[PDB]
């Protein structure tokens, strides 16, 4: 998905490219540097958000997101959800979720 | 002299959007408020079609301890327009609640009902303590322990 | 008259051709694709259309 | 459950002329007082479509039997009807018309039409047998002799009956046009009085549009539904059943072919033109005009 | 807990079951954007005396563009126009004598847009 003109949670809600980028993408395996026994859970990343993303914005806001019609205010609960989940990066990992 | 230099035009600034009146309404009600839910060996597969489907009176309902969708997100669900639906009603313990999703093991996910690592759908479930319960307790959902 | 006439109506008709574009509709091909791919579908018709 | 009937023979084909008859509305737009053309699945221009008798007799003996023949389903099918005693009920599709292939079944009885896709188990001469009251003879109390067992049904519609109540030279034209495209099933249809004519009559009328049937099967083979008003198990010399098939039916083949309707005013395709069928209508089409000038 | 499993069914095949079909209001004799069965388009709507057969849906008297359409809602025959535009054009002495300029706007009325209505559109800017 890092690439400009495809779509998706991190296309969209982690990092829009330009459909006229120019420039190198560049991605190696990093199993035996990020990954840990037990896991580690200290990569985070987003599911929903409000709207996509305009290009190269980065977004930190940890604002509880509104699923329901009933509003937040900051706090979980039912239709109420944190932004951020964590990934279970394990060296046990299969091709897809190795970091 | 004259010279053509712009182009007049008037932009709008509202939308309208006009479709007919919703009328086939999806069995949901016959499903999700019916009174028996049958055995989790016998389990009641009812298969929807031709229908428009409502799913905003269930997720903002706040009546379901499970909303987990796969492959399709909860929200935009009422934005499609699918083939068929199958809708799978029966009662489960809570502990095993946590069964019910693809790529999953157990007795439940193993001997009763297998959900392929591929599913696309969405799992749903309340608590039905005073609907299922009784104080001599209540033994007609029979669960199976073995198999080959 | 009538070469006007014709001048314009087969200018016209051509709106409604694809060029090879999915659609001959601009606003369906957009309503429908993303930029990165909606673009090369005006493109066509664009070329067409000019 | 079925009752098994008499062998069909074989009887030999027979045709007859289609004189300007199939033309449907192809799309859903309202026009008016131009000339439009389409390139769709019609029926071409003075063709040769082939018609049953009903009821044959056939027999030196006079035996009464129904022409319920087994006919392909080729890219559209122009069904018209000329009878005035409800003998023709409905139609079944499908591609091998037993259990193992699912299948389309169209019927109508006196006060709806049963639409029904499943996996019928149909016996070799389906249906209906149709009886009168002792007392009221208003209507016709119908049972259904189409299929031993149905499963795995993924359709249903109900709906005002396809067919008119046809309770003597009151003879009825119903033309009708199935088409099976993308998974729709197409129907359009056309009821008008006719008067004297054996066969199918020389005029222009356009074929309104009945239902679309998501149905989603794939359709190549199709056969008639029949009622039979004697009995099977007792046939009489003569007079049981309805007058030895005056009643008819006559079956043609869409085709793909470009067609130049004519809307007027009130939005009604009142004439058209087959570009294939002569170089005058070639000349109409080019011209996209009725008339030529010299 | 009651359970209930809804498996969706996406295939290349026709739907039956569907979302809403959330629709708005009627906006009459304005400019608006509007989206009529699935034909979206912009311009204004007038009610028109056409009469449609039933089985008719949309209207093309020209054959390239949809003139009148039926409404889904209420079963009324309402025509479509497109929303007023025309070229603009500057009337001006050469700005070596001087500045002042005249709008005119082609094959529209005064009301769309010291006026004088022309057969050629709608002048501004100069006196008659
Ligand atoms: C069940 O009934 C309740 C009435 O209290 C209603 O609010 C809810 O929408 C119903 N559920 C379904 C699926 O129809
Ligand atoms: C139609 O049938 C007649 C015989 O009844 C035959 O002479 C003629 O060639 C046929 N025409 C076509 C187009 O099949
Ligand atoms: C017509 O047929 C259906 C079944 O095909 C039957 O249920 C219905 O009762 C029939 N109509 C009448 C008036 O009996
Ligand atoms: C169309 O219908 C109107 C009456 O509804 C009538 O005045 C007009 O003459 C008709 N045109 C035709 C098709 O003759
Ligand atoms: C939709 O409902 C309104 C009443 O709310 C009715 O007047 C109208 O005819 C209906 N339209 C259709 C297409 O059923
Ligand atoms: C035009 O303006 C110029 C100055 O830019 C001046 O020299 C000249 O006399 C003017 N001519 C007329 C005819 O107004
Ligand atoms: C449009 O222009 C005409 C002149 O041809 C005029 O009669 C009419 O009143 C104008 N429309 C409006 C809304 O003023
Ligand atoms: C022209 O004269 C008439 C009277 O004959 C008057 O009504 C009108 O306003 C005048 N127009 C101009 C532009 O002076």
């Amino acid at each position: 998905q890092i690439a400009p003109g495809q779509t998706g949670k991190i296309a969209d809600y982690n990092y829009k490219l330009p459909d006229d980028f120019t420039g190198c993408v560049i991605a190696w395996n990093s199993n035996n540097l990020d990954s840990k026994v037990g896991g580690n859970y200290n990569y985070l990343y987003r599911l929903f958000r409000k709207s996509n993303l305009k290009p190269f914005e980065r977004d930190i806001s940890t604002e509880i997101y509104q699923a329901g019609s009933t509003p937040c205010n900051g706090v979980e609960g039912f239709n109420c959800y944190f932004p951020l989940q964590s990934y279970g990066f394990q060296p046990t990992n299969g091709v897809g979720y190795q970091p | 002299g004259i010279y053509q230099t712009s182009n007049f035009r008037v932009q709008p600034t509202e939308s309208i959007v006009r479709f007919p009146n919703i009328t086939n309404l999806c069995p949901f009600g016959e499903v999700f408020n019916a009174t028996r839910f049958a055995s989790v060996y016998a389990w009641n597969r009812k298969r929807i079609s031709n229908c428009v489907a409502d799913y905003s009176v269930l997720y903002n309902s706040a009546s379901f301890s499970t909303f987990k969708c796969y492959g399709v997100s909860p929200t935009k669900l009422n934005d499609l327009c699918f083939t068929n639906v199958y809708a799978d009603s029966f009662v489960i313990r809570g502990d095993e609640v946590r069964q019910i999703a693809p790529g999953q093991t157990g007795k439940i996910a193993d001997y009763n009902y297998k959900l392929p690592d591929d599913f696309t759908g969405c799992v749903i479930a309340w608590n039905s303590n005073n609907l299922d319960s009784k104080v001599g307790g209540n033994y007609n959902y029979l669960y199976r322990l073995f198999r080959k | 008259v009538n070469q006007n006439a014709q001048a314009l109506n087969t200018l016209v008709k051509q709106l409604s051709s694809n060029f090879g574009a999915i659609s001959s509709v601009l606003n369906d091909i957009l309503s429908r694709l993303d930029p990165p791919e909606a673009e090369v579908q005006i493109d066509r018709l664009i070329t067409g259309r000019l | 459950q079925c009752v098994n009937l008499t062998t069909r023979t074989q009887l030999p084909p027979a045709y007859t002329n289609s004189f300007t008859r199939g033309v449907y509305y192809p799309d859903k737009v309202f026009r008016s007082s131009v000339l439009h053309s389409t390139q769709d699945l019609f029926l071409p221009f003075f063709s040769n479509v082939t018609w049953f008798h009903a009821i044959h007799v056939s027999g030196t003996n006079g035996t009464k039997r129904f022409d319920n023949p087994v006919l392909p389903f080729n890219d559209g099918v122009y069904f018209a009807s000329t009878e005035k005693s409800n003998i023709i009920r409905g139609w079944i599709f499908g591609t091998t018309l037993d259990s193992k292939t699912q299948s389309l079944l169209i019927v109508n009885n006196a006060t709806n039409v049963v639409i029904k896709v499943c996996e019928f188990q149909f016996c070799n001469d389906p249906f209906l047998g149709v009886y009168y009251h002792k007392n009221n003879k208003s209507w016709m109390e119908s049972e259904f002799r189409v299929y031993s067992s149905a499963n795995n049904c993924t359709f249903e519609y109900v709906s005002q009956p396809f067919l008119m109540d046809l309770e003597g030279n009151f003879k009825n034209l119903r033309e009708f046009v199935f088409k099976n495209i993308d998974g729709y099933f197409k129907i359009y249809s056309k009821h008008t009085p006719i008067n004297l004519v054996r066969d199918l009559p020389q005029g222009f009328s356009a074929l309104e549009p009945l239902v679309d049937l998501p149905i989603g099967i794939n359709i190549t083979r199709f056969q008639t539904l029949l009622a039979l008003h004697r009995s099977y198990l007792t046939p009489g010399d003569s007079s049981s059943g309805w007058t030895a098939g005056a009643a008819a039916y006559y079956v043609g083949y869409l085709q793909p072919r470009t067609f130049l309707l004519k809307y007027n005013e009130n939005g009604t395709i009142t004439d058209a033109v087959d570009c294939a069928l002569d170089p005058l209508s070639e000349t109409k089409c080019t011209l996209k005009s009725f008339t030529v000038e010299k | 807990y009651r359970v209930v499993v809804l498996s969706f069914e996406l295939l290349h095949a026709p739907a039956t079951v569907c979302g809403p079909k959330k629709s708005t209001n009627l906006v009459k004799n304005k400019c608006v954007n509007f989206n009529f069965n699935g034909l979206t388009g912009t311009g204004v709507l007038t009610e028109s005396n056409k009469k449609f057969l039933p089985f008719q849906q949309f209207g093309r008297d020209i054959a390239d563009t949809t003139d009148a359409v039926r409404d889904p809602q209420t079963l009324e025959i309402l025509d479509i126009t497109p929303c007023s535009f025309g070229g603009v054009s500057v009337i001006t002495p050469g700005t070596n004598t001087s500045n002042q300029v005249a709008v005119l706007y082609q094959g529209v009325n005064c009301t769309e847009v010291n006026v004088f209505q022309t057969r050629a559109g709608c002048l501004i800017g100069a006196e008659h």
